[PDB]
């Protein structure tokens, strides 16, 4: 019913072999920055990762759901790391029938949830849902604050799918962090702090934790005095 | 499973008869008769108590009358536990009839709601029946002095002069030749005394061995004392 | 409650009680019958009720339902304590929708001859209603000890007229009840 | 009447019996005595198949911080019980704020017992179960459970093909001390006594796998190690 | 709104029921029979809430009609107020209250006597000489007050009704459409003028 | 209130104020926030004392019930009841749960239990009204592997610190050590942390 | 005892169920399975006879994992062990939840022990017509259980079910003796498909699939997983030479 | 549960058959008896042990159910047990809750009545194998005693017994009993009726005797009430049965 | 409504005022608030006056089963968990304010309980629209090693400076007294410091002075 710790921003991109999704490690408690140390990207078998924001209860409500549903996938499947592993799609249906029945019972998982992946064909997987059951695909998806600074930026790079091909892992991922860098600029609730995953269709999923936001620029502020006359 | 154990009440008998009415019907052949007397004046209820001892409290015992309302009384032959879950069935009914119409409650509609639930334990929920029978007195202002008789069934029938339980053959023949319909409560109250003491099984017929009660006229409903019981069955000659 | 109006009193005296009620029904400022009579009575025992009127009369049913109950089970006619016992569970029972109700119990036990009023145990009076402060001053003043039946009489009558004028929405007549362990007499008052 | 729990014409519930019966399937036999200040449980353990995990092999169960449970009958129902009264236990002390006493505890299991005597659709548990403590109020305490719903109070109690031996030989104990306890200050020596007599009863030594024990104190009740059981037989062979 | 009135005069029981029904902004009928007959000698005129009247007053019809087939016989217009009060003071503590005033006018056979028993939706009952809901008695009780008597006749009543009717049309801001007039008495249930 | 845990080399140690209060009225100046659920499982309430009394009964039956059937609880389980009480009811229930612990293979364990049952495990934890006030004071002074005295002079420093600013603190300081040792119940008075 | 054996739940003069022992009378129809307890883990094994050439090869999958930890295999009414199975799935689930650790291997095993005793309550259930063998790695190691149609389960250092128990349990009595010190899982493995061959000089009416399966601290990181591929078929090949 | 059907039922003869053999069982029950005097009631019974190592005194024969009503039973122990936690549960929720007061000798009785009758009748279950003696008393009707047998009847008794002794015992009541008994006569003849039907050994280990007599003030537990009577239920020590005995 | 709460050296005393108030009117002079849960645990209620009563009733009507299943004395522990849960079943709306004492084998206890279920254990309590009051006195006065006497005579002075200050508080001052292993003693009107005057005359009127329409006998 009300959000008590909030994680803020999910940022997430396609690129011509994969994707990449990133989220800060910060459980804030309304202004007060409590937690630090919240990771928010959950990786579902090396094919998958789930970036949540919103509610951290909630998350881990979910997380613990993923879990559940890769051991129940495992049950009487002797492919289960095969041909009849879980795909992104898979997990993306399950969170947003899950999302929208609880939405219809009044009682939400107050999260907004990217789904990032590489189907077995090779096909990069990006999907959005919110606490509403409101889904949607785009090359660049970002919950939150992120929604209206890092998909500009993002889309800068990649504003239609033919500039997917063109789109670079390092491209992707430079834009990603520069990404990160504006929403520690801008964002009240943000961390240094972040993890990054990437998902490729060849290197498999690459995890990185510990990120933190580097080459701020801050030395102009010497320059700004007062707030008009102050000389 | 337990199908092996359900002995099937609530069937037919390839006569069409219920076996376990059949078989509570006897059971309260071997009950202590109660007589119902219809009197002009009002209604005598008697009955014989067939546990006895010396250290019986005979003066606090009542286990064959019982009231109902204020205008209608049970006698009962039969299963007294059965019967006293019946009667208070009984007496709710009457006391919601009463809060509904602010009226005391017909005494056929008491006698149809006790029998109707008599028997849908021959019909459904695989329960044994209720092995009582009741005769029902009362008045009210629509026929006046009514007397009733009800049996494991729940068949029911109005009656100018009724027995249940032992003798009632020989009781019912007794009734048909001397009962009248001038006749007054005093005289009933002697034809059921003469009843029971020409019907019981016992040596003599005697104040401990007795229930009795009369409605008669508004309605007064009285439950004899033992020393009434004395007192009228020396009046009678009896003792 | 206070739609249909209404006031009761009971007193203790010397081996008596006395309990009265106002006989107006309104519907708020409308009058609509100064019939009822808002003191009931199962067997010895009397119980007034003020509130609102439906109200008044499911619960009056509702004790006459379990006073029948009671008097076949038991054999006996309910007392005053008991009585007053049943009362309070059967209103807690609806502690969550309640009636809008204000009993006032009145009556001698039958073994001891002890006068008995709740609304407790509190002996000298009871008041309920929409003139309950009314009320209090009245009592409070005129009330004594050990009144005779006849003094009790003056004392609860003064007390309920003089309350009455002074509250809209009772009055049209009251009755007055003084209960003996061998006899209640039932008294009709004008009110002007 | 032979397969559930109804009256045969003696009045014998033969389902009941039967169950007692079952009580025995193990072959083992328990003991327990009373200290000045704490409660020792000795049961027999056989475990022929070379295969088992010895250590998984127990009739003991701890139910609460301070009641023990032995069962004599089959694991199953014992296991069954146990848990039964483990939740009520706790209950108990979620209910009320405080531990359940063995006497409660004992009294609630054989109601239960006594329910599956009533009732057709449960059968009785196989098992007798004893329970022991140091109750707060009633110190040092040995109530036993059985298939009846019958419970008491022991002094000591044994269990088992071969109570009459045991149970005799405790019986001459007391009549030798005079005494409704076992009079020794602290455990080890009360358990070295429930040893050494039913080696007695039974004639045959043991060998600290042919044995579990359980202890019962203010503090806790608790289980014996395989090793620790061969510290009170050596003291036995030394003392 | 609606108007009934009931009189209860030495013979018989009158009862009067305007005839309008009206919805948001419009009359829609002006003849609506705001009455049922309950039993031969037992009438019950209602007002309150659209929907809520009708079915009521269907519902005790039923019920008082499968009573009489039961028994083969009539209850007295007693037993039919307390029952109607008993599903009115039931309705009053139900998840939708009928909103629904009545007026039970009955000619009790045994006794030969006319009753007149008035019913709020809350479940209030009362025996009466004469009877309003609403506004009418507003505005009649004070000729009724100072006109009527117990030995009033039939005629006498409907009068005494015209009079009523006659000072409601005069200063009650609505237009009724007039009163239906049903006369209760032993001979049954009839209806005048 | 004031509530803290502290892990520190030998285990963890619980601290909490005594001041509960009903509005501006002390209703009581000796509390005792610090409820034992378990021998070596401990927990600091702050919020509701209604809710926070309730979930700890219960999950002192939910571990006992563990305790009979599975053996030990770990302190991780014990967070994880206290988890699914507080989530599952947190519309209804205003309960901050610290949940501390002692076992010798993880040693000293913390968890916090913030408003909406998220659980976090924490090297040290403050809660309640007053602990706004330190948490500079404990990001500055807190560090790994204390020994036991310099854990109890960083939580009576810090909790003497919220007692001074915040109105819904105060009383004595009640701690709870726990250890390989045992348990060990600490109380200080106000003539000895006024003086900090 | 013809008069007491048509009804489960009902005792015996002499005390016994007799349902429960025409259960293990249909345990003993099956096929044998048996564990093995190594020094940091468990290994299961089980006979699939080959009814025809026609069923696909390891495609009929009869060891079951529960949760991630846990391995099952049963003897004898296969549809009644997948049942137990879906319950223990259902026990583990909702401990984890409770209890976010791994349920304990022998907490699982009365779980399932209390569910199998409850089908002999009552006549309206008939009894479990499995044997079950299973065990795990938990924080406290590795456990054995085989579970009886009673509800009856103890610990084991090895266990057998099914029509080729006897043999079973002589081997893996030899087993145990001449290696006090604990096998290893590797050798284990090994064993456990010695000992099925064995088991299969009884029932050689068909041919047979051997599937095995393990949990070790070491060799799966605790995790239950089936063996496969070149460790398969060299337990294949050390039964078949151990033979031949 | 599958048994919803009646597992008591009338044969051809009308006997209900599992009722008949409920009786049975109680006759061959330990004898208990009753003796109202016109202060006070006796219930008594032998306590026969199940072992020498059994504590008898921890086994309640006599149970109170009120403050001032006491049964005693014959037959199934276990059954009597149950029937003691009900009576006491419906004494209160069926009236002390209601009218503030316990109630009646009479009307408890009626409600252990139902709850044995209910068993008769109700599916998938046996009757209680007990019989009853209640001793009571209340204002009205004064000291009570009444018999409840396993179908649910009760008589109201001036004295009786029960169990395997029930007719020798009986015999000598009637010998005995008379208007004019006092409760201390009463316990004597209850402890010589005793003694012509116990397995030897008669001593207060051995006999569970209690009494319905004068309110005992001193087991109230509190003061400053003078209209909160003490309780009528007493249950008699070892001790003074042994220092009665010792004259008898 | 003034109630306190005060452990002694070898027992509680609990205490009450005895005015109930149906707002700022005196409904009852002489309320008893002082409810035995059992022999030896009484309650006092503030709040609404018959959530206390019935919840004071339905918990020793449990009390006395427990005792009587379990053939133990009853512990104050027990009522107070068994009110404490109800209470917070009822998650505040019944709107009762308790003070638990009693004596039991453990010892003497003394507790409060709110009405949504929260409870403290103290050595002295207040509870009500005096407790301040109350508190006031009680924090001045009371000690660790008060003997009974003493404990009696503050926990008096506590309701009289609720009666003397609290407009809901007055008339007289009931106590109950629980010494370990001693009966409960009961001090119904231990003071009664709020005695009305005589009035200054008379008010008896003489008889007919009441205008009476008419009368009748009333069959009972």
């Amino acid at each position: 019913q009300q959000p008590i710790v909030t994680g803020t921003s999910v940022i997430s991109m396609k690129y011509d072999n994969g994707v990449i999704i990133a989220a800060d490690n910060l459980g804030s408690y309304g202004s007060l920055l409590r937690f630090n140390g919240v990771e928010r990207l959950i990786p579902v078998g090396d094919n998958t990762v789930v970036g949540i924001s919103g509610d951290i209860s909630d998350m881990q409500h979910i997380e613990r759901l993923l879990k559940d549903l890769v051991t129940e996938n495992a049950y009487d499947n002797p492919l289960a790391d095969a041909e009849e592993a879980l795909e992104p799609s898979y997990i993306f249906e399950y969170l947003a029938t899950v999302m929208y029945q609880r939405r219809s019972k009044m009682n939400p998982l107050w999260n907004a949830i990217i789904v990032a992946g590489v189907q077995s064909n090779g096909d990069q997987f990006l999907r959005y849902v919110n606490l509403l059951g409101v889904t949607y695909s785009s090359p660049t998806l970002a919950t939150g604050f992120g929604a209206h600074m890092a998909n500009p930026l993002l889309r800068k790079v990649v504003d239609r799918e033919s500039d997917i091909p063109k789109t670079t892992v390092q491209v992707a991922e430079e834009a990603i962090v520069n990404a990160m860098r504006v929403l520690y600029y801008r964002d009240a609730r943000s961390s240094r702090n972040f993890s990054l995953a990437i998902i490729d269709k060849n290197t498999g999923l690459t995890f990185k934790k510990n990120l933190q936001v580097e080459n701020m620029k801050w030395d102009f502020a010497k320059d700004i005095k007062g707030y008009g006359t102050q000389k | 499973g337990s199908r092996r154990y359900d002995s099937r009440t609530t069937i037919f008998s390839p006569e069409g008869r219920l076996y376990q009415v059949e078989y509570a019907l006897e059971s309260i052949s071997h009950a202590g008769t109660a007589i119902g007397i219809m009197a002009s004046d009002g209604i005598v209820l008697a009955a014989e108590r067939k546990v006895t001892s010396t250290l019986l409290e005979q003066d606090t015992s009542t286990e064959k009358l019982y009231k109902l309302n204020d205008k209608i009384a049970v006698a009962v032959a039969g299963l007294t536990a059965d019967a006293e879950i019946l009667i208070n069935t009984a007496r709710i009914h009457a006391q919601n009839y009463l809060k509904t119409y602010n009226e005391d409650i017909p005494v056929e509609i008491l006698v149809r709601r006790l029998s109707d639930i008599k028997q849908g334990y021959t019909q459904h929920g695989g329960l044994r029946p209720f092995g009582v029978s009741f005769i029902y007195a009362g008045y009210d202002d629509r026929y006046g002095y009514q007397l009733y008789t009800s049996n494991p069934s729940g068949n029911y029938t109005g009656w100018k002069a009724i027995s249940v339980g032992a003798n009632t053959s020989a009781a019912q023949t007794l009734l048909q030749m001397d009962y009248k319909d001038d006749m007054k409560v005093d005289d009933a109250i002697e034809l059921a005394l003469k009843t029971l003491s020409k019907t019981t099984d016992s040596s003599a017929l005697t104040y401990d061995r007795l229930e009795f009660a009369t409605i008669r006229k508004e309605v007064y409903q009285k439950i004899f004392k033992p020393q009434e019981i004395k007192d009228i069955l020396v009046k009678t000659g009896i003792t | 409650s206070s739609i249909n109006g209404g006031i009761v009193v009971a007193m203790t005296g010397k081996d008596c009680v006395a309990i009265a009620c106002d006989l107006r029904l309104g519907s708020q400022s409308l009058g609509v019958s100064n019939k009822f009579e808002k003191i009931f009575h199962y067997g010895h025992v009397f119980l007034g009720i003020t509130g609102l009127a439906t109200d008044v009369t499911t619960l009056n049913e509702m004790f006459r339902y379990k006073t029948n109950l009671y008097k076949l089970k038991e054999e006996r006619a309910i007392e005053p304590e008991t009585f007053t016992q049943l009362v309070s569970s059967s209103l807690y029972e609806r502690r969550f929708g309640p009636y809008f109700v204000g009993p006032v119990v009145a009556g001698i036990n039958s073994k001891s001859g002890k006068p008995f009023i709740a609304g407790d145990e509190a002996k000298d009076f009871i008041v309920s209603g929409t003139a309950s402060d009314q009320l209090f001053g009245m009592c409070e003043s005129l009330y004594e000890p050990n009144l005779e039946p006849e003094d009790l009489f003056e004392t609860i009558s003064q007390a309920l007229l003089n309350a009455a004028d002074r509250d809209a929405l009772s009055g049209w007549g009251a009755v007055v009840y003084i209960i003996k362990k061998d006899e209640v007499v039932k008294r009709y008052l004008k009110m002007r | 009447d032979r397969h559930i729990t109804i009256f045969s014409p003696e009045g014998r519930l033969y389902q009941v019996e039967y169950a007692f019966k079952a009580t025995n399937q193990t072959n083992i036999n328990s003991l327990a005595v009373r200290g000045k200040d704490c409660t020792v449980v000795i049961s027999q353990k056989k475990v022929p198949d070379k295969l088992l995990d010895p250590t998984t092999v127990s009739y003991i169960f701890c139910i609460s911080r301070t009641i023990g449970m032995v069962v004599n009958g089959p694991i199953p129902d014992a296991r069954n019980a146990a848990l039964r009264a483990k939740a009520e236990a706790a209950e108990f002390r979620y209910k009320y704020g405080y531990d359940m006493p063995c006497d409660v505890l004992a009294k609630r299991m054989a109601n239960l017992s006594q329910i599956y005597t009533q009732r057709a659709y449960m059968r009785p548990l196989g098992v007798i179960l004893t329970f022991v403590s140091v109750d707060e109020e009633l110190g040092p305490s040995i109530y036993k459970t059985d298939p009846a719903g019958y419970y008491v109070g022991y002094k000591a109690t044994a269990t088992g093909p071969k109570q009459q031996e045991i149970t005799t030989n405790l019986e001459n104990h007391f009549k030798k001390s005079k005494i409704d306890h076992i009079n020794e200050e602290s455990w080890e020596k009360v358990v070295e006594f429930a040893i050494t007599h039913m080696i007695d009863a039974l004639g045959t030594e043991f060998s600290k796998n042919d044995l579990e024990v359980g202890v019962a104190t203010k503090d806790k009740f608790f289980t014996l190690s395989a090793e620790n059981i061969e510290e009170r037989l050596v003291a036995i062979a030394e003392q | 709104m609606d108007i009934i009135l009931g009189i209860r005069v030495q013979d018989s029981v009158i009862l009067a029921s305007s005839k309008a029904v009206t919805r948001g902004i419009s009359v829609l009928k002006d003849s609506d029979d705001k009455t049922r007959q309950l039993s031969p000698h037992t009438l019950m005129s209602f007002a309150g809430e659209a929907g809520d009247t009708v079915q009521f007053a269907e519902y005790i019809q039923a019920n008082i009609q499968l009573y009489s087939i039961r028994e083969d016989y009539e209850l007295s217009p007693q037993a039919v107020s307390s029952f109607v009060r008993q599903e009115l003071a039931k309705s009053i503590r139900s998840r939708r209250p009928y909103q629904v005033n009545v007026l039970i006018g009955g000619y009790d056979k045994k006794k030969n006597k006319p009753e007149l028993y008035q019913i709020d939706y809350l479940g209030t009952k009362v025996e009466l000489p004469y009877g309003a809901h609403g506004y009418s008695g507003f505005y009649t009780f004070s000729l009724l007050d100072h006109h009527y008597r117990p030995d009033m006749t039939t005629e006498e009543g409907l009068d005494l009704l015209k009079l009523c009717v006659q000072e409601l049309e005069k200063r009650m801001p609505m237009d009724f459409k007039g009163v239906i007039v049903k006369i209760v008495d032993k001979d049954g249930i009839r209806q005048v003028d | 209130t004031s509530i803290m845990a502290v892990t520190f080399k030998d285990g963890v140690i619980l601290g909490a104020d005594s001041r509960t209060t009903t509005g501006a009225y002390i209703a009581n100046r000796v509390t005792d926030k610090l409820t034992r659920v378990h021998d070596k499982i401990w927990c600091c309430r702050s919020g509701s004392a209604a809710d926070t009394q309730a979930i700890a009964d219960i999950v002192q039956y939910h571990l006992e019930l563990y305790t009979s059937q599975y053996g030990t609880p770990s302190t991780e389980t014990a967070a994880s009841v206290f988890k699914e009480l507080c989530y599952e009811n947190k519309d209804n229930l205003t309960a901050g749960i610290i949940v501390a612990g002692y076992d010798d293979k993880n040693k000293g364990e913390v968890y916090t239990i913030p408003l909406g049952g998220s659980v976090h495990k924490l090297p040290y934890a403050i809660a309640g009204s007053g602990s706004t006030f330190i948490y500079g004071y404990c990001d500055k002074n807190f560090r790994e592997n204390m020994s036991k005295e310099e854990t109890v002079d960083f939580i009576k420093h810090s909790l003497s610190q919220a007692i001074k600013w915040d109105g819904s603190s105060g009383g004595v300081i009640r701690m709870v050590v726990l250890t390989a040792a045992g348990v060990e119940r600490l109380i200080f008075y106000p003539d000895e942390y006024e003086q900090l | 005892g013809t008069g007491y054996d048509l009804s489960n739940s009902v005792f015996s003069p002499d005390g016994r169920n007799f349902q429960v022992e025409y259960a293990v009378k249909a345990v003993e129809n099956g096929t044998t399975s048996i564990g093995i307890k190594c020094n940091d883990g468990v290994v299961f094994a089980v006979e699939k006879l080959i009814t025809s050439k026609l069923l696909v090869p390891q495609k009929n999958v009869k060891i079951q994992v529960v949760d991630r930890h846990i391995g099952c295999v049963y003897s004898g009414l296969i549809p009644d062990g997948r049942h137990l199975v879906n319950r223990g799935r259902e026990e583990a689930a909702s401990f984890k939840k409770l209890y976010k650790t791994p349920i304990p291997i022998p907490a699982f095993a009365d779980r399932l022990g209390q569910y199998v005793q409850a089908h002999t309550l009552y006549n309206s259930v008939r009894p479990f017509g499995v044997s079950t063998i299973f065990g795990g790695v938990d924080k406290n190691g590795a456990h054995l259980y085989m579970l009886e149609p009673s509800g009856s389960y103890w610990g084991y250092k090895g266990a057998a079910t099914g029509k080729g128990r006897q043999s079973a349990k002589a081997e893996l009595e030899k087993l145990v003796d001449h290696h006090p010190e604990g096998l290893s899982a590797r050798e284990a493995v090994k064993q456990a498909a010695k000992i099925i061959y064995l088991a299969h000089e009884d029932n050689k009416e068909k041919d047979f699939e051997l599937e095995i399966s393990w949990c070790s601290l070491s060799e799966t990181n605790g995790l239950h997983k089936f063996v496969k591929g070149d460790l398969l078929q060299e337990a294949i090949d050390f039964a078949q030479k151990e033979i031949n | 549960d599958r048994y919803s059907f009646s597992l008591t039922t009338f044969s051809p003869s009308g006997k209900l058959g599992q009722i008949d053999y409920a009786l049975t069982a109680v006759k061959q029950g330990v004898t208990s008896l009753g003796i109202k005097a016109t202060n006070g009631v006796v219930i008594a019974t032998e306590k026969k042990s199940s072992s020498p190592l059994a504590m008898s005194e921890t086994l309640s024969k006599v149970s109170l159910l009120t403050p001032d009503i006491g049964a005693v039973y014959s037959g199934m122990g276990p059954d009597y047990r149950v029937l003691v936690d009900k009576s006491r549960k419906v004494a209160h929720t069926s009236y002390k809750r209601i009218y503030g007061e316990y109630p009646p000798t009479k009307l408890l009785v009626s409600e252990v009545a139902k709850i044995m009758q209910e068993a008769t009748q109700s599916g998938g279950v046996r009757p209680f194998g007990v019989s009853l003696l209640i001793a009571g008393h209340d204002e009205f009707n004064g000291f009570s005693l009444y018999q409840v047998d396993p179908s649910g009847s009760y008589f109201p008794w001036k004295a009786t017994a029960i169990g395997k002794g029930s007719v020798a015992a009986k015999t000598f009541l009637e010998k005995r009993w008379n208007d004019e008994l006092e409760l201390e006569d009463a316990i004597h003849i209850a402890l010589l009726t005793l003694k012509e039907s116990v397995e030897g050994e008669f001593n207060g280990d051995t006999i569970e005797l209690a009494i319905i007599g004068d309110e005992n003030p001193d087991l109230l537990g509190y003061t400053g009430i003078p209209t909160d009577k003490g309780p009528r239920f007493r249950k008699l020590t070892s001790q003074e049965i042994n220092d009665r005995l010792e004259a008898l | 409504t003034t109630i306190v709460g005060v452990k002694f050296n070898n027992g509680v005393v609990i205490a009450a005022d005895t005015r109930s108030t149906q707002g700022p009117i005196v409904a009852d002079k002489n309320c008893a608030k002082l409810h035995r849960i059992s022999p030896k645990i009484w309650c006092a209620g503030a709040g609404t006056a018959a959530d206390t009563e019935a919840v004071t009733q339905l918990i020793g009507s449990n009390i006395e089963l427990h005792s009587l299943y379990t053939s133990r004395e009853p512990r104050v522990v027990s009522a107070l968990q068994m009110l404490k849960q109800h209470l917070f079943k009822y998650q505040g709306h019944i709107g009762a304010y308790l003070i638990v004492a009693g004596v039991d084998p453990t010892g003497s206890h003394l507790f409060s309980i709110h009405a949504h279920g929260s409870t403290d254990v103290g050595y002295y309590l207040s509870l009500g629209s005096g407790s301040l009051a109350a508190m006031a006195v009680l924090e001045s006065h009371w000690k660790q090693d008060l003997t009974k006497e003493e404990a009696i005579k503050l926990a008096s002075d506590a309701i009289q400076a609720g009666i003397w200050n609290d407009l809901g508080s007055g008339s007289n001052v009931d106590v109950c007294v629980m010494e370990i292993g001693k009966d409960a003693e009961y001090l119904r009107n231990y003071l009664t410091p709020n005695v009305r005057e005589e009035k200054q005359k008379s008010y008896k009127f003489p008889r007919g002075t009441t205008a009476v329409l008419k009368e009748s006998i009333v069959n009972i």
